[PDB]
């Protein structure tokens, strides 16, 4: 995000000439350096879990409603293990309450 | 024993010439 | 070629850009290129999933958009 120094409202792009320029509705310009040259972008990867269910994977070892497995956790030795299964590709999770987290997420 | 270890190396195959069908390294009854 | 400002996080494609014009000395950027560009990352796992060569997508692209100007890498 560009705002204007000034008065803080949005500066729009305007992708003349050679360069990009910020230019406010009050006048300020500010110019742009390198880092201000993308324009858009749209990356291909049907992937979210290490954001959008972050603070889901952390929760769940607290969640009483989640399955749970008869596994070992590495980190405390605890006999039962909390078991999450994310997205289209079903990605198995399985996390514990000490933060272990079996090399996914 | 023996049905599991045919089991899954006959699923493990099954996954190989699946994905191979046409696809080189570097094939329907098996 | 002269040095032009990228995107610093694709600035070092000008190292592949140079390899590609010695490689390509048929074709050169035209007089009328404007300051307007696409980067595109090819998914190899699809390509060699369905057998697609990048010359023929290169060959396409260039058939079908001659009014725009493609540049294409060493894959293989
Ligand atoms: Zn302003
Ligand atoms: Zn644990």
């Amino acid at each position: 995000m560009k705002i204007c120094k000034a008065c803080s409202s949005c500066m729009v792009r305007t992708y003349v000439d050679g360069n990009i320029i910020f230019r406010c509705s009050c006048g300020e310009s500010v110019q742009g350096d390198s880092q201000n040259l993308l324009v858009s972008s749209k990356v291909y990867h049907t992937g979210e879990m290490e954001d959008k269910y972050k603070i889901f994977i952390k929760n769940a070892p607290f969640d009483p409603t989640n399955c749970q497995i008869k596994k070992d956790c590495p980190n405390c030795h605890l006999d039962y293990l909390t078991q999450i299964c994310i997205g289209s590709q079903k990605i198995i999770i399985l996390v514990c309450r000490c933060g272990y987290m079996s090399n996914r997420g | 024993k023996k049905v599991q270890t045919a089991l899954k190396a006959s699923l493990e195959f099954n996954t190989f010439y699946a994905f191979y069908e046409s696809r080189c390294p570097k094939y329907i009854i098996y | 070629t002269k040095k032009n400002v990228m995107y610093p996080d694709f600035a070092s494609d000008v190292e592949w850009m140079t390899d590609f014009l010695e490689n390509h000395p048929l074709l050169q950027p035209p007089e009328d290129i404007a300051n307007w560009c696409i980067r595109l990352e090819l998914n190899k796992t699809t390509m060699i999933l369905k057998s697609i060569s990048l010359e023929s997508i290169i060959n396409s692209l260039r058939a079908k958009h001659p009014n725009t100007y493609i540049m294409h890498s060493v894959e293989n």
